[PDB]
């Protein structure tokens, strides 16, 4: 009846903004190997 | 050419590899969201 | 400013990258175990 | 131990950080395919 | 023959992964020329 | 268990563990720079 029996939300969405911490480090990097 | 210029293009392609990683995270959350969503509704409403 | 202290910080960004994918796959794990726990738990003695 | 030795290292260590993790992901495929698998052999013929 | 069908995109995982491994070779073949 | 994956779970745990260690040598080496 209610939406989601499994509801593993939270988690999923935990993931999704680490692998964006993991994006924005990457940026960090190629921008300084950018400047040589 | 240089070892400097050498440092960098290995790190350029470890960041590529990290990369690729991070793209197929994305898809394994796709996987077990089809998983989750086929139990939610297509075996749930069967057992509770 | 030199080319050694830009590989040097450089690297440390891509291992930063590494240490928040590490951290999403240890939350893979924990969402493929709440699919897996359901199952078992609320399915399985239903049907098995 | 120049300078340049030592990032060598550290970019060696960091290759072999993702190697760990792409072999983590590769045991996450099969997790996941078990989870699957059990589903379609051993609950969806109940329903 | 797969209720659940996550083939497809099971298999698109291992392309980014076979990807990835090939960016760590190349990282490797690099480092060793140093 | 019904689905029983402890196996393969135990093993990225562990393979996890190997990949932060080898970030920590990693800094480590970046820290005598």
């Amino acid at each position: 009846v209610a939406l989601d029996x499994i509801d593993i939300s939270i988690v999923l969405n935990k993931i999704k903004s680490q692998l964006e911490e993991s994006k924005e480090w990457i940026r960090r990097s190629n921008k300084i190997l950018d400047s040589i | 050419r240089s070892d400097i210029e050498k440092l960098k293009e290995a790190i350029r392609d470890t960041n590529k590899a990290v990369q690729s990683v991070q793209s197929s995270i994305g898809n394994l959350i796709v996987a077990i969201k089809s998983v989750q969503d086929y139990v939610n509704k297509e075996i749930v409403p069967s057992i509770a």
